[PDB]
């Protein structure tokens, strides 16, 4: 019991590690989706804006 | 003063008149159709050169260059006092209801400047309102402000509706309706339900619906405001003020606001945004003379609350209900963000120090589920401890006793609606964060009235 | 004032001088027979919109005033007609020979000359007739991405009113012609052609024609609603028509808002819809349905022009991707699907068993989800019944399903009589079931018919506990 | 001297003439309504209308005054609620003054300044302890709606009662019964004597918004420049800054981000660099400054807020999260920073706020641990049951400012370990029985405090917790 309950604990080591590992890998693919999103919503309204301007003059 | 159109731009219209015979901003202008009929248009710019730009209150289809355009030398007249209880008006100040002549003393203009410093005060005292989820942790004051938040399609024309069947019913005092920039079924829907229940009498209705012209939807609130600031200041008596949808008037002014010459400001809106919707929302208000409770519907477009008209509405009340689609999408009605949702009468002086207490028990609560969904959702249920797996069991049968069916609502929910009093409300939230109703699952939480109906509802299951 | 000159033209768009006292929004006709539409009106000169081909229309070509606004042709020679926003026929099948007429531009009936929404539209689909019920008067926006079932759903419904004297009107803006084609195949396959009227501005369509294309649609089906008389109209899509709008306002210089949109887009949808109601009996009684159609991207419900076709209707389906490839067809979100009328526009039957059924099913989904991170009994069995409603829900296309056996369909399984049969075999005990009624126990299926309401419990509990001494399950 | 009215709207108007007019003169309408000349154009005048303009037209008279925009200034304004213009609002008379001071005033140089050294207390234990505002400071409060940023500087208005410090309330772009609401609990906590209030809401025109805090700060200058202290709240610059966005998008100035103009920096900069602490050569007055940014879904990073952040000393951020918990004030330690620091403490508060800090990171950075409870290690077990008993001495309710000599032994107590052996729900009431116990008892320890600005004997004072803790009743 002792011998398997170390190797449960161990098991969950690796397995929550790699967890930990995979979430920071997905947190920078978010956050790259983020900064996209971000500079593309400021370039486009932006835009808008001096478009709508334009049109006037 | 007679004028000539030079222009017709859609529901802009540019009139030039004599040397020295300038209508003033804002003064209403008539126009004879070709067809037949008069064409009401109002003054917004003066361009230069004797001309008038002037905004539209019906359609411009029709019209030609060189008609004779004739100003009337005042503002948009509108009829004030007891004969306009009873009738449905549109956003001239004339009868749609096909009931003859309005008999009334005088004629006010929509345009008027707001009530000075002196004239304000506060609203402290509780309105009951018969719903658990607003009564409980954002409720409404006497003469005050109140807001209903919400997207497309969330729930803010029932939940005003169940507010004039439950608040409006037995009011001792008169009320008004203002129609603006939405569904003419619902107001045809709310005429003869209004007439059925016998509040029609004490009721004077407004319509400037989403079919119009954008300036007939920019003035029809001034329309009923001109009216309720008449049963406010002249006449001694207390008045509801109900709008659906006040985020039509800014929406309407953004229509007009490029063709009046103006350049746009952020997420496509008016530069005045701001400045217009003050100078109308700061007449809406309780004065010394006078008590007025309004209760406003509020679009918010896209589902975004930091939208230019939702966040500057924020400024101009006592009380919020914000609506959410995703309790919406669950079928928690009515769909009211429990933490979001909030009110200047929520303290201890007010309300009592059980009320407070059990309403931000509620808030730290479901606050605590919030945090814990996202942990849930990939790492598992079991993995919480025994206090946050009680804390999630309790949430989401608070979350679904804050579910109400309405009067109004039975149609869609299926089942007849319920009132339930406040001192009732806080009882039955208190027993569950106490965890006297442990056992009962969580169906039998979801659509009843009080905590007694939720034990019946559990023996069925 | 008597004839104007084409002073400079490009993109199907003129600019004419010499027409001093033309109308806004008038009629005019060009030189070669070319119909126009006059925008707005300049001091100097006047942009006129053509409504026709401008391979001909140079600089220097004649105008001329009609003193009238834009008009189609209207009435029962159109039916079964493939005719263009103009009313002319494409088919091959003669000329349109009638003599009544109605205008592009036409006011909404007002507060007053409305009755509320009463009166079922049935569609045949058990997801929309008994979660999100249309009725007769009702706007019912159509809302999914590309190939989730939304044209289906329309042609459906358009099959399904055979019979219940309801004139259709399909109006394709912006498809492929030859996908119209198809779907008139489709129509007259089913036999569903002799009362509906297709209405199509294609893709090589101007852009005017595609804007103007709801308008006529709408105009057409306006002709039965005021003489009292009950009609139907698709917009197959408003997404497209908003698109030529822009092209056409962007063309004529107009100021850009949103996504380059004019200012009064929400208004373009928003008068088009307002035209759809239930007339009171003061006036008739009649009424015209409309289902307005928009292609969301990727999901997105909450995009400018999606949500200001849900703020004008009385409700929505939105068809999802995820849902139609997991075996849900058809693939109607429960929780942003909502019918605005809903009670009313049902038989007090359907009313009755299906009431709370939407709510139920919404709840359904959350504790699906939920649940995935060994439950408690009472939880169990809400998840157990709820799968075997989902079943139910599921229908084949060009398969409609009358009112009354929807009725005892949705009766079985909501009362609990199909919880001993495994969730496999519910579609099959379905149909057999309702085949067993129909040839055994038609007095039950017959008084929802002919009342509207749902017969002796008692009786109709014990026939369909009679169907199940009989049924066979897989598993 | 005299010109006349081209073009009129939207509180704007073109003016022909007034050839020899100032960037920024007072100019004066025929019907005694004032203006101010913000674009000097080569044909016209663009000219900002700080009043109602239905009754100005083309043809309309404008005089020249020769002179900047003033304010009346100095010891008549205290108690008083005023518009822009310095006019009354209140009911209560004229502000009999012969000082006035310009709205437009140019900042104090590098050489006119000395190093901020001298607290202002906000009374507020999160904010003194680890965020503290020194006299001159000026500290940004951000947040979202309803997350505690009006109560703050509400709470700092009232503490300053006794400590000799002229506050100035500025009110941009609020409903004026709100600000009706502000002024009497001002009243009721005895804190309206030495405050001025300055209101410019909603349905006043955008000048006066734009207006509001340049003249709230000439206010506060007067008693800066004479030898004095005082504290300017500007409550809000997000409203400020689209009433002056309004006015030069009508003056048709170009827009950038958010379709703000290329000066909206410049406006903001210009304004909160006038608050300062002066030299010993320049009298030692100082302007401490509380401007105010209302954020939309917790984006920092929105333009206003950006340039805001920059400008200012430090920032105290809110958050809605912290609110509903019940963290109240709703203050996130992590990311608000005072770059003052330390030099605008006392020597009592800076050495007991250096293991508060600690403290406080260490709890939260390890609060993933504390859902499994009882399985950790000794060593952040005790620094979980520390972190979150300091928490409770941050909580503070509603118009309660506490007084520093309180506040340090409050944060001593806490820090050294004194109520570890009481538990976790009895903190609060803990704190205000110990400090009733010192306030009637140990008067002596509270004194040396307040008349030094350092601790008192350490044993001295952990030999008078000590007493107290045993005639504590826990529960
Ligand atoms: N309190 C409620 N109970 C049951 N269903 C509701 C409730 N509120 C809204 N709904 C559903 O959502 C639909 C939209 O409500 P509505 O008030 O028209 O939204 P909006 O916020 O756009 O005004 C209703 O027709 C109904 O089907
Ligand atoms: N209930 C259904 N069962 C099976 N297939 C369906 C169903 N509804 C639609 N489909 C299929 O989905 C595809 C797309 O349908 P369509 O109505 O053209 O979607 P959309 O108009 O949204 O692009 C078609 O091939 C059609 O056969
Ligand atoms: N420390 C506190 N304890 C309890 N309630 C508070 C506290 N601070 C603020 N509140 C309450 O919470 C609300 C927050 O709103 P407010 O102070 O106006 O902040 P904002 O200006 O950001 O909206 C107020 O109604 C106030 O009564
Ligand atoms: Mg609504
Ligand atoms: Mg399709
Ligand atoms: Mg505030």
């Amino acid at each position: 019991l002792l011998d398997a309950k170390a190797s449960e604990f161990g098991a969950r080591m690796t397995a929550m590690g790699n967890a930990t590992d995979n979430a920071t890998e997905m947190l920078e693919t978010l956050t790259l989706q983020f900064n996209r999103a971000r500079q593309a919503a400021i370039t486009q309204e932006i835009a808008e804006i001096v478009a709508g301007a334009n049109a006037l003059r | 003063n007679k004028g000539r159109i030079i222009q017709v731009m859609g529901p802009v219209v540019d009139i030039q008149f004599e040397s020295g015979q300038l209508p003033d901003i804002y003064n209403a202008i008539t126009i004879e159709r070709p067809q037949g009929g008069t064409l009401t248009v109002e003054a917004a710019v003066h361009l230069g050169d004797n001309v008038v730009r002037c905004v539209a209150m019906a359609s411009t289809d029709g019209l030609v260059r060189g008609l004779e355009a004739v100003d009337t030398g005042a503002p948009i007249s509108v009829p004030v006092g007891k004969a306009t209880l009873g009738r449905v008006f549109n956003v001239l100040g004339e009868p749609i209801d096909e009931q003859g002549e309005v008999n009334a003393e005088e004629r006010h203009p929509i345009h008027r400047p707001a009530p000075e410093f002196e004239e304000l005060s506060t609203a402290d005292e509780i309105l009951e309102t018969g719903i658990k989820v607003i009564d409980l942790l954002a409720p409404y004051a006497k003469g005050g402000k109140i807001g209903l938040f919400g997207g497309a399609g969330v729930g803010k024309t029932v939940l005003i509706q169940e507010l004039i069947n439950n608040v409006a019913q037995e009011h001792g005092g008169l009320s008004v309706f203002a129609g603006v920039g939405e569904r003419t079924r619902e107001g045809n829907d709310l005429y003869h339900e209004m007439k059925d229940s016998g509040v029609i009498s004490k009721t004077s209705m407004v319509f400037g619906q989403m079919n119009e012209p954008p300036g007939a939807r920019l003035r029809v609130a001034l329309t009923g405001l001109t009216m309720a600031e008449y049963f406010r200041d002249r006449e001694g008596q207390d008045v509801l003020l109900f709008i659906d949808n006040i985020f039509r008037f800014t929406q309407a002014g953004s229509e007009v606001s490029a063709l009046l010459g103006r350049m746009p400001s952020a997420v496509g809106y008016q530069p005045t945004l701001a400045t217009e919707m003050g100078q109308l929302q700061e007449r809406i208000t309780s004065t010394k003379k006078g008590s007025i409770t309004s209760i406003q519907a509020i679009y918010v477009p896209a589902d975004d609350y930091t939208d230019p008209a939702p966040a500057t509405t924020f400024a101009h009340l006592d009380a919020t209900t914000n609506l959410e689609r995703k309790l919406a999408e669950m079928g928690i009605y009515p769909a009211v963000d429990p933490l979001a949702s909030t009110s200047r009468i929520l303290s201890p002086a007010v309300v009592g120090e059980e009320h407070y207490r059990v309403a931000r028990g509620v808030q730290q609560v479901l606050q605590r589920y919030n945090d814990l969904q996202d942990i849930i959702a990939i790492l598992g249920m079991d993995e919480l401890s025994d206090e946050d797996k009680l804390i999630v069991a309790r949430a989401r049968k608070i979350q679904r006793f804050l579910s109400q069916p309405f009067h109004v609502a039975e149609q869609f929910t299926g089942m007849p609606g319920k009132y339930v009093p406040v001192k009732e409300t806080v009882r039955g939230f208190k027993e569950i964060l106490e965890g006297k109703h442990d056992n009962l699952p969580e169906e039998a939480f979801y659509m009843v009235g009080t905590i007694d109906e939720a034990v019946e509802k559990a023996k069925k299951l | 004032v008597e004839v104007g000159t084409v002073i400079q033209v490009g993109d199907g768009i003129a600019r004419v001088h010499g027409l001093e006292k033309v109308m806004a929004g008038e009629l005019l006709e060009f030189e070669n027979g070319v119909m126009g539409m006059a925008q707005n009106l300049e001091e100097d000169n006047v942009g006129v919109v053509i409504l026709g081909p401008y391979t001909e229309i140079r600089e220097g070509t004649q105008v001329k005033r009609t003193g009238r606004i834009m008009e189609v042709p209207v009435g029962e020679a159109l039916l079964g007609r493939v005719v263009n926003p103009l009313g002319q026929p494409l088919d091959g099948r003669g000329p349109i020979e009638t003599a009544e007429y109605r205008p592009i531009e036409s006011p909404a009936p007002g507060v007053m000359d409305r009755k509320s929404v009463h009166e079922p539209l049935q569609t045949g689909i058990k997801a929309i007739d008994s979660m999100i019920p249309i009725g007769r008067g009702q706007r019912e926006l159509i809302i999914g991405d590309r190939q989730t079932g939304k044209t289906t759903i329309a042609i459906d419904t358009i099959i399904n009113q055979k019979g219940q004297d309801v004139i259709c009107i399909y109006v394709a803006i912006g498809q492929k012609q030859s996908t119209v084609a198809g779907v008139v195949e489709t129509l007259r396959q089913h036999d569903a052609l002799d009362y509906t009227i297709v209405v199509t501005a294609s893709a090589s369509e101007p852009a005017p024609l595609l804007y103007l294309a709801p308008y006529a649609g709408c105009a057409m089906g306006e002709y039965f609603m005021y003489k009292g008389k009950h009609a139907l109209v698709v917009y197959d899509d408003l997404s497209k028509q908003a698109a030529a709008y822009r092209e056409l306002s962007l063309l004529l210089r107009r100021p850009p808002g949103r996504e380059a949109y004019p200012g009064d887009v929400f208004y373009l949808h928003s008068r088009l819809l307002e035209r759809a109601a239930k007339l009171s009996d003061e006036k008739g009684g009649g009424s015209l349905t409309a289902l307005p159609f928009i292609e969301t991207q990727a999901g997105d419900v909450s995009a400018y022009i999606p949500t200001n076709v849900i703020s004008i209707t009385d409700g929505q389906i939105f068809l999802e991707s995820d849902l139609f490839y997991s075996g849900v067809r058809p693939a109607v979100n429960v929780g942003i699907s909502v019918s605005r009328v809903g009670g009313a526009a049902q038989i007090k039957a359907m009313k009755k068993v299906a009431g709370t059924l939407r709510l139920d099913l919404a709840q359904y989904r959350e504790l699906q989800a939920f649940a995935q991170f060994d439950l408690d009994k009472a939880t169990q069995a809400k998840l157990n019944r709820g799968e075997r409603t989902v079943e139910i829900l599921k229908q084949d296309e060009h398969k409609p399903m009358p009112v009354e056996e929807q009725v005892i369909s949705i009766y079985a399984v909501t009362n609990g009589f199909m919880d001993d049969i495994p969730v496999e075999d519910v579609r099959r005990f379905e149909e057999e079931l309702l085949s067993f009624m129909r040839a055994n126990k038609d007095s039950l299926l017959d008084h929802i018919r002919q009342t509207g309401e749902l017969p002796d419990t008692k009786e109709l509990d014990a026939a369909i506990e009679e169907f199940k001494k009989g049924f066979t399950p897989s598993a």
